[PDB]
RNA sequence: CCCGGCGAGGGGAGUGAAAAAGAACCUGAAACCGUGUACGUACAAGCAGUGGGAGCAUGCUUAGGCGUGUGACUGCGUACC
RNA sequence: UGUAACGGGGCUAAACCAUGCACCGAAGCUGCGGCAGCGACGCUUAUGCGUUGUUGGGUAGGGGAGCGUUCUGUAAGCCUGUGAAGGUGUACUGUGAGGUAUGCUGGAGGUAUCAGAAGUGCGAAUGCUGACAUAAGUAACGAUAAAGCGGGUGAAAAGCCC
């Protein structure tokens, strides 16, 4: 049932039905995503590639949510130079539910 | 999305034995430290103890090239105002012959509580007759 | 003489750990009167081994 | 205009001594020690989102050589063999398969087995 | 500070702090670094800015219509009720109620009322001209004030 | 019910307090007030005084019956210090801290 | 009223809107010292954290898990001025 | 002081000389987000952008743009016993100084916006005052002239009275 495919410079394990978060999209809030990237779908036979990506497959997702993620905190700090600095950094994500390994 | 680790109460643990007549000690004792560490298994987590129980006997029979059977030594201070022990190769295995697979072993384990963890795994004998007939211990080379 | 830096509440603690003083546990009851005391010891009204040996 | 900076500083130390939570003895009780180990924890936390990228790759490089292995191929060998297929898949999906599916698996090795 | 210049303790010896003086703004009940001095605060202002300030600010209230211009504004007699009586048809409540020929009568009779002030067409400032949510000028007032700023 | 008594601003350190109070923690108040007879220390009698006043407190105003009754919260919390001057050797003054305690006892059923 | 030495100190009862406003009396922080609950902790070496992470305990929506507390084991890591 | 002159185990190849493809390997380079500085720029419009390059380690130091505090004006306004400030938690939120809402405590003050003025921000100064730790329930209890027992009084007696 799991396929592979690149998406935010990455790429994900994904089974159908299952939500994923991955990285930012220039899409709607509930719209919808074709992935023409999938690198592997497995199955009873796996269909594997000898080429970058398979042939025929496409991933059509749905998505679900458009976040930022956890703040993270950045201390840069110099011992003994006077030196340190404050950044924080909220990322931004979009969840994606996964609707249709072909 | 969260890699897996190999959770301790879901590992299953295998027993296997080596017979060391006629094997070079270091490249037994790396092949023994790979296995008690558990590094040929797919699931292998550096802060579990995935490893395999091993049992090597014959230990006094472990052969070593060169002049190393008289030359390598193998010192160890008792914690005295002035105690340097040292033992060559012959001496220790004519006292102690297990101490030497043990030893080859232990430097090549990692050092701290999993690496004395993954220590314990390891069964070594100087006769040919090991008392662990009760775990079925398959044959390893 | 003189510490190096402070101790701390743990160690405090953990020397401490022997300073806890035990209980009794073990009085006895003289035989007549039915009074607690300690063993080998009179009682507070004057007994000792069911009998008056004390004003 | 004078003015009495008692309300700031504790809502200033209040802040630090909240971050600390959880520290060992004056680390988490005194605003004078918390706030060193406060900032040592934003350093070791700012270079070990560097050093997660890396034990992480490690981890699964690991992974990789063993289930590898198991198959009758080493890591270096393995990763040209993919690489001479052009197969795009990383070693964080690799070190996923292994575990999980390795009935799967064993078609990588012997898709690099022929290269 | 009062106090004397003696030093509480010597400058080496004893395992303290060198101090100099119990009146230095480090110790407690004695200093205060940068003390302040009585100062006057009042700052230059040109004649033609102030002018202009005026001219800028009083052009604004005839785009605004705060600026209610009339003829002759006087009350009967000193009375704040009848002020504030005749301002109900008038339609006002904070107000600066300017006059060329300043009558006793209306001055007297805006002193208790908080929110109307009566200034002369000579003693027109910047900030109650801004202040007031209303400005009534006599037509008096105003030939004062268009000679005043010119 | 719980039916508190206490001694506040008991001259004696907590440290020496409570190692007294240690004795007697869910025990039947009969047995605590027996133990506090046979301890040989001047916090035992005060913590005594406490725990014999925590029963006739109960017994009077709220709970009643002794038999079923134990010493379920006891503490001791560290009070005022007086301060004292301590003249030493070579002019130098120290200060003695005469310490107190405030001693609680909970005696529920 | 009650315990105590017709003490200190307390528990009641009462007054008050309130008495953890009861004279050591508005608010009542922090250091510091405790009592009780959860987890860890008696073969393990170091700035005591930090990335990883099992278990256990709780809160939730549950027929997935996600918060919270703890943190076994493990990579890196010699405070501030 | 202890092997102690491969970092260790250990190695006759796991050393060296030569060549050959592999792979690992950094915050380097590429991938996908996000922010900001300067230069162009289509010419939008006095700006942000279809955009487009490029940069963005930093002590002394120079230049920019802000947060917060007490006070004055806006304010005899507005929020507040249907609970202010302060204290103490929790949840959101901003790139940061921070901000917002709300539970408990508190029991009466608070103050938008845009301006104005500063006793305007503390971890260090063998800083100054108060409080509280540590060593520690440790040393010590002040002349080595000496106590003992019976009775009294008391809640209690080695010390008080006889
Ligand atoms: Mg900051
Ligand atoms: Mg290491
Ligand atoms: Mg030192
Ligand atoms: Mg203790
Ligand atoms: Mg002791
Ligand atoms: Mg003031
Ligand atoms: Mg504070
Ligand atoms: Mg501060
Ligand atoms: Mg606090
Ligand atoms: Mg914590
Ligand atoms: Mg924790
Ligand atoms: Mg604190
Ligand atoms: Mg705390
Ligand atoms: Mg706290
Ligand atoms: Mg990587
Ligand atoms: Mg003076
Ligand atoms: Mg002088
Ligand atoms: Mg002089
Ligand atoms: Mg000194
Ligand atoms: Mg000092
Ligand atoms: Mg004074
Ligand atoms: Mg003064
Ligand atoms: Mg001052
Ligand atoms: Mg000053
Ligand atoms: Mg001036
Ligand atoms: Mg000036
Ligand atoms: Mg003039
Ligand atoms: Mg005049
Ligand atoms: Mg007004
Ligand atoms: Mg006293
Ligand atoms: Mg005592
Ligand atoms: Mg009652
Ligand atoms: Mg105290
Ligand atoms: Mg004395
Ligand atoms: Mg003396
Ligand atoms: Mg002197
Ligand atoms: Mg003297
Ligand atoms: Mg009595
Ligand atoms: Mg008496
Ligand atoms: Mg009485
Ligand atoms: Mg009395
Ligand atoms: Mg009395
Ligand atoms: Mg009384
Ligand atoms: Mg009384
Ligand atoms: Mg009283
Ligand atoms: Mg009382
Ligand atoms: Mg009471
Ligand atoms: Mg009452
Ligand atoms: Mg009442
Ligand atoms: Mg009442
Ligand atoms: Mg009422
Ligand atoms: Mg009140
Ligand atoms: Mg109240
Ligand atoms: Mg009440
Ligand atoms: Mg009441
Ligand atoms: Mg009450
Ligand atoms: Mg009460
Ligand atoms: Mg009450
Ligand atoms: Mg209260
Ligand atoms: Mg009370
Ligand atoms: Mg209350
Ligand atoms: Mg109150
Ligand atoms: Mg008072
Ligand atoms: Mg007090
Ligand atoms: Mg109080
Ligand atoms: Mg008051
Ligand atoms: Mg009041
Ligand atoms: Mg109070
Ligand atoms: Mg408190
Ligand atoms: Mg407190
Ligand atoms: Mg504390
Ligand atoms: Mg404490
Ligand atoms: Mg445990
Ligand atoms: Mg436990
Ligand atoms: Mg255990
Ligand atoms: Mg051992
Ligand atoms: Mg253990
Ligand atoms: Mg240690
Ligand atoms: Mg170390
Ligand atoms: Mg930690
Ligand atoms: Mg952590
Ligand atoms: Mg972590
Ligand atoms: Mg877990
Ligand atoms: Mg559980
Ligand atoms: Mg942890
Ligand atoms: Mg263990
Ligand atoms: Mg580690
Ligand atoms: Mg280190
Ligand atoms: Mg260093
Ligand atoms: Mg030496
Ligand atoms: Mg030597
Ligand atoms: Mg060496
Ligand atoms: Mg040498
Ligand atoms: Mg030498
Ligand atoms: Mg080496
Ligand atoms: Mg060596
Ligand atoms: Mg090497
Ligand atoms: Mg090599
Ligand atoms: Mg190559
Ligand atoms: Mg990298
Ligand atoms: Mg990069
Ligand atoms: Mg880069
Ligand atoms: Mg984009
Ligand atoms: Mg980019
Ligand atoms: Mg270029
Ligand atoms: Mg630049
Ligand atoms: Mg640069
Ligand atoms: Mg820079
Ligand atoms: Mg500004
Ligand atoms: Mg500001
Ligand atoms: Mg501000
Ligand atoms: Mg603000
Ligand atoms: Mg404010
Ligand atoms: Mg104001
Ligand atoms: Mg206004
Ligand atoms: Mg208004
Ligand atoms: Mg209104
Ligand atoms: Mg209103
Ligand atoms: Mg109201
Ligand atoms: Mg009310
Ligand atoms: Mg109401
Ligand atoms: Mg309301
Ligand atoms: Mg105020
Ligand atoms: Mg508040
Ligand atoms: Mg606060
Ligand atoms: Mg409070
Ligand atoms: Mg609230
Ligand atoms: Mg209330
Ligand atoms: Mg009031
Ligand atoms: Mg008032
Ligand atoms: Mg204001
Ligand atoms: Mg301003
Ligand atoms: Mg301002
Ligand atoms: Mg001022
Ligand atoms: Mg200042
Ligand atoms: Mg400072
Ligand atoms: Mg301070
Ligand atoms: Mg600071
Ligand atoms: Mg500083
Ligand atoms: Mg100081
Ligand atoms: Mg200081
Ligand atoms: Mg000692
Ligand atoms: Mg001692
Ligand atoms: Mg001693
Ligand atoms: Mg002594
Ligand atoms: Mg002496
Ligand atoms: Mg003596
Ligand atoms: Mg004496
Ligand atoms: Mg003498
Ligand atoms: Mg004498
Ligand atoms: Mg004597
Ligand atoms: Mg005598
Ligand atoms: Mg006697
Ligand atoms: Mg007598
Ligand atoms: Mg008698
Ligand atoms: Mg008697
Ligand atoms: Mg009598
Ligand atoms: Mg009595
Ligand atoms: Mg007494
Ligand atoms: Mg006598
Ligand atoms: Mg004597
Ligand atoms: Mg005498
Ligand atoms: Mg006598």
């Amino acid at each position: 049932m799991y396929a592979v495919f690149q998406s935010g410079g990455k790429q994900h394990r994904v089974s159908e039905g299952q939500t994923v978060r991955l990285e930012k999209l220039d899409i709607a809030t509930g719209e919808t995503v074709e992935f023409a990237e999938v690198l592997m779908i497995a199955n009873g036979e796996e269909v594997k590639i000898g080429v970058p990506f398979v042939d025929g497959g496409v991933i059509k997702a749905e998505v679900v949510a458009h976040g930022r993620g956890e703040k993270v905190k950045i201390v840069k700090f110099r011992r003994r130079k006077h030196y340190r600095k404050q950044q924080g950094h909220r990322q931004w994500f979009t969840d994606v539910k996964i609707t249709g390994i072909s | 999305m969260k890699t897996f680790t190999a959770k301790p109460e879901t590992v299953k643990r295998d027993w296997y034995v080596v017979d060391a007549t006629g094997k070079t000690l270091g490249r037994l004792a790396t092949e023994l430290a790979r296995r008690l560490r558990g590094k040929h298994k797919a699931e292998y987590t550096p802060h579990v103890d995935t490893g395999d129980y091993i049992i090597v006997l014959n230990a006094d029979k472990v052969a070593v090239t060169g002049n190393k059977r008289t030359d390598k030594v193998y010192y160890h201070h008792t914690g005295h105002i002035g105690g340097i022990k040292q033992a060559t190769f012959e001496e220790m295995i004519a006292r102690r012959p297990e101490r030497v697979i043990e030893i080859a072993v232990k430097g090549m384990l990692p050092k701290g509580p999993l690496g004395r963890a993954m220590f314990r795994k390891l069964k070594v004998y100087a006769g040919n007759e090991h008392n662990h007939a009760a775990q079925q211990p398959q044959v390893l080379d | 003489a003189v510490q190096q830096n402070k101790p701390t509440r743990s160690k405090r603690g953990m020397r401490r750990s022997h300073d806890a003083l035990t209980a009794v546990t073990s009085l006895s009851v003289d035989k007549t009167s039915g009074e607690k005391h300690l063993r080998h010891h009179i009682t507070a009204d004057g007994y000792y081994r069911g009998r008056k040996v004390i004003a | 205009a004078r003015v009495k900076r008692g309300v700031i500083a504790r809502a200033r130390h209040k802040k630090i001594l909240k971050q600390a939570k959880g520290y060992y003895g004056a680390r988490s009780r005194v605003y004078r020690v918390a706030f060193q180990a406060v900032i040592k924890a934003g350093q070791y936390a700012y270079r070990d989102r560097r050093q997660r990228k890396r034990q992480f790759r490690q981890l699964w490089i690991a992974r990789i050589n063993a289930a590898a292995r198991q198959n009758g191929i080493s890591y270096s060998k393995f990763i040209n063999g993919l690489k001479k297929a052009s197969v795009e898949i990383d070693r964080k999906i690799l070190a996923d398969i292994a575990v999980f599916d390795k009935v799967a698996f064993t078609a990588l090795v012997e898709k690099a087995k022929a290269a | 500070v009062t106090g004397s210049g003696k030093k509480p303790w010597r400058q080496k010896g004893t395992g303290r702090a060198r101090s100099g003086s119990i009146k230095s703004p480090i110790w407690r009940s004695g200093g205060v670094t940068f003390a302040a001095r009585p100062q006057d605060h009042s700052q230059k202002v040109n004649k033609k800015m102030y002018r202009g300030a005026l001219k800028s600010i009083l052009s604004e209230l005839v785009r605004q219509d705060r600026l209610i211009v009339v003829e002759k504004f006087s009350v009967e007699a000193p009375k704040t009720k009848l002020l504030a009586q005749k301002l109900k048809d008038m339609a006002l409540e904070d107000v600066l109620i300017i006059t060329g020929e300043l009558d006793e009568n209306l001055f007297l009779a805006a002193r208790n009322l908080h929110k109307v002030d009566v200034r002369d067409a000579t003693g027109i400032d910047p900030v109650s001209l801004i202040a007031f949510d209303k400005v009534v000028m006599t037509a008096d007032a105003v030939k004062q004030v268009e000679e005043m700023l010119a | 019910m719980e039916t508190i008594a206490k001694h506040r601003h008991a001259r004696s350190s907590a440290q020496k307090v409570r190692l007294v109070a240690d004795l007697i923690r869910g025990k039947k108040v009969s047995q605590a007030l027996d133990i506090l007879t046979y301890t040989n220390k001047k916090a035992a009698v005060l913590v005594k005084k406490v725990l014999e006043s925590a029963i006739a407190n109960a017994e009077h105003n709220d709970g009643a019956d002794i038999d079923d009754l134990k010493v379920t919260k006891i503490f001791v919390d560290e009070g005022p210090s007086m301060k004292r001057i301590m003249p030493r050797a070579k002019g130098r003054a120290d200060r003695i801290l005469k310490r107190t305690s405030h001693i609680t006892v909970v005696v529920s059923d």
